[PDB]
Parts: structure tokens; C-alpha cells; sequence
């Protein structure tokens, strides 16, 4: 077709090479992982406290604390992949670096559960980069309230990861995720907006061409876009939880940073 | 005042 759409297909190819360069554990490798179409070494399986415990050998006082801490290393380490993908994305090194930082504070948390549900099923979910399964059950089973945390991002996963998307379309949604020109304030709009409608259609097409049997793909896409923004809002509601009622833990400062003033 | 995600970005 035309060279309008040519620009929004090298686009496309340019955020995908950087997706695949910023985040080791793609969403083909580990649906080979959870389907078994690897065939390589299972993930070491953690549905009881016992596999818990018998497990730390092969991933990295209360368990629920365990779990909590663990999953703060690999959130930081999520915040800097998907810190460097944003930086890849054309024209946003270029805005104010307050406004960078603005988008990235909203938006770190709208991709992680993006990419989370290219880690999980109906029954668990992959870690500590896909050598581990982590079972819903076990996690729904953790003592409240720490057992609220996961089960409403395994519901959301459950309908996004039927939309079937790959690697090449997730690369172009996570862009226009963070490229929000609604985020609490932002200096300068105009230029964020005008990124996003360009990652917008460049995301169009690729719906087209790459699901071209998949009609309204794009639009069902954009409506999970403020079910990313519920999850994040009772997300940071458990946390505020969390944080009154286990006095004791401590906060990642990069999360910290991330989640003030916007509790 | 987000000292770490400056530091991230400016990387
Ligand atoms: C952590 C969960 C597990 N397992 C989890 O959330 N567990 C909760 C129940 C008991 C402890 C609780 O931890 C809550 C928590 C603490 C600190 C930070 C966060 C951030 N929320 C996430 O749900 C989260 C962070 C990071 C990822 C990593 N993922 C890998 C690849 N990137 C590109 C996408 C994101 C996923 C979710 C929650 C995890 C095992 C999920 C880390």
C-alpha cells in the first residue's frame, strides 16, 4: 500500500526489535514455556507452602512476605526494562524529561500487567523468568490480605489473552500505554498526543495485517485500556493496605517513588 | 522527587 502506511510499518518493526531487545522473556517464549511446545525443562512448580520452600533453590520470615519481597527485585527490574523500551520510542526522549517521568510514574504499572498476562493462564503463572509456575490457587490461598493481590490480574488476563496477541502487536499497545496525554500532570500535552496518534494508527494497521481475519480487534483493545487503569487503582488501594497493616515491611524506594502521589 | 526514574531515563 501507500507510503503513509509504510512509515506506520517501519514504526511497527522499529518498536518491535526494541521490545524484543528490552525484555528477555517474551510472550512466545513463555506461552512454549506453559503450553510445553518447549521441549526443554519444565518450570519447577509452587502450589504449597512445601514446593516453596523446596523451590527456593531454583528461583531468584512469613511466606506471604517472602512472596511480597521477591516481588518487589522483579517489579524494579520490570520499571527499568519497560524504562528502556519507552526510551526507544520515537520522539519521547525528546519531551520534557518532568513529562517522561510522568508518563513512566502512570504507566510502568498499566504495562506490567500487560506483560504479566503474557505470563500466566487460568492456573498460575510463570517467574523468575520463566523457570518457576506459580499456582493461582497457592496465591489465592495466602493469608489476607495478600491473597487479593494476584487473582484480579489473573481475571484480566484470562479475557486480554484471548484477543490473542503476539510480541509484535503488544510492542505498539505498551507505546501508546505510556504515551497518555490524560496523565495528572503533564506540563505539555500536544506533543504526547501527537506521538500516540501516530502509534495509534501504526497499531491499526498492524491489527489489520497481522489478524486481517480478526475484525474490531483494535477496538476491543482500546476498551482494556481503563480495565489496565482499574487494576492499577485497586492495586495501589491493596498497597495502601499493606502499608498500614504490616508496619514492618519496606518498600523498593524506585517503587516508592513510583506509587506516590498517586495512592 | 523521583531521583531514581530521573537517573533511569537520563542512563
Ligand atoms: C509478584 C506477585 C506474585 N507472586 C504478587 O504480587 N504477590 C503478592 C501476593 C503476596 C506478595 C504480593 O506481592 C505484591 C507486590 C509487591 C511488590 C510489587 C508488586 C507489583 N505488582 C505486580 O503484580 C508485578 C510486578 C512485576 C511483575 C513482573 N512481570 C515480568 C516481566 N515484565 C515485563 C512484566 C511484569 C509482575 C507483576 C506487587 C510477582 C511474581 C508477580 C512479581
Amino acid at each position: 500500500l501507500n507510503p503513509e502506511s509504510a512509515d506506520l510499518r517501519a514504526l511497527a518493526k522499529h518498536l518491535y526489535d526494541s521490545y524484543i531487545k528490552s525484555f528477555p522473556l517474551t510472550k512466545a517464549k513463555a506461552r512454549a514455556i506453559l503450553t510445553g511446545k518447549t521441549t526443554d525443562k519444565s518450570p519447577f512448580v509452587i502450589y504449597d507452602m512445601n514446593s516453596l520452600m523446596m523451590g527456593e533453590d531454583k528461583i531468584k520470615k512469613e511466606v506471604a512476605i517472602r512472596i511480597f519481597q521477591g516481588c518487589q527485585f522483579r517489579s524494579v527490574e520490570a520499571v527499568q526494562e519497560i524504562t528502556e523500551y519507552a526510551k526507544s520510542i520515537p520522539g519521547f526522549v525528546n519531551l520534557d524529561l518532568n513529562d517522561q517521568v510522568t508518563l513512566l510514574k502512570y504507566g510502568v504499572h498499566e504495562i506490567i500487567y500487560t506483560m504479566l498476562a503474557s505470563l500466566m493462564n487460568k492456573d498460575g503463572v510463570l517467574i523468575s523468568e520463566g523457570q518457576g509456575f506459580m499456582t493461582r490457587e497457592f496465591l489465592k490461598s495466602l493469608r489476607k490480605p495478600f491473597g487479593d493481590f494476584m487473582e484480579p490480574k489473573f481475571e484480566f488476563a484470562v479475557k486480554f489473552n484471548a484477543l490473542e496477541l503476539d510480541d509484535s502487536d503488544l510492542a505498539i499497545f505498551i507505546a501508546v500505554i505510556i504515551l497518555s496525554g490524560d496523565r495528572p500532570g503533564l506540563l505539555n500535552v500536544k506533543p504526547i498526543e501527537d506521538i500516540q496518534d501516530n502509534l495509534l494508527q501504526a497499531l491499526e494497521l498492524q491489527l489489520k495485517l497481522n489478524h486481517p481475519e480478526s475484525s474490531q480487534l483494535f477496538a476491543k483493545l482500546l476498551q482494556k485500556m481503563t480495565d489496565l487503569r482499574q487494576i492499577v487503582t485497586e492495586h495501589v488501594q491493596l498497597l495502601q493496605v499493606i502499608k498500614k497493616t504490616e508496619t514492618d515491611m519496606s518498600l523498593h524506594p524506585l517503587l516508592q517513588e513510583i506509587y506516590k502521589d498517586l495512592y | 522527587r523521583h531521583k531514581i526514574l530521573h537517573r533511569l531515563l537520563q542512563e
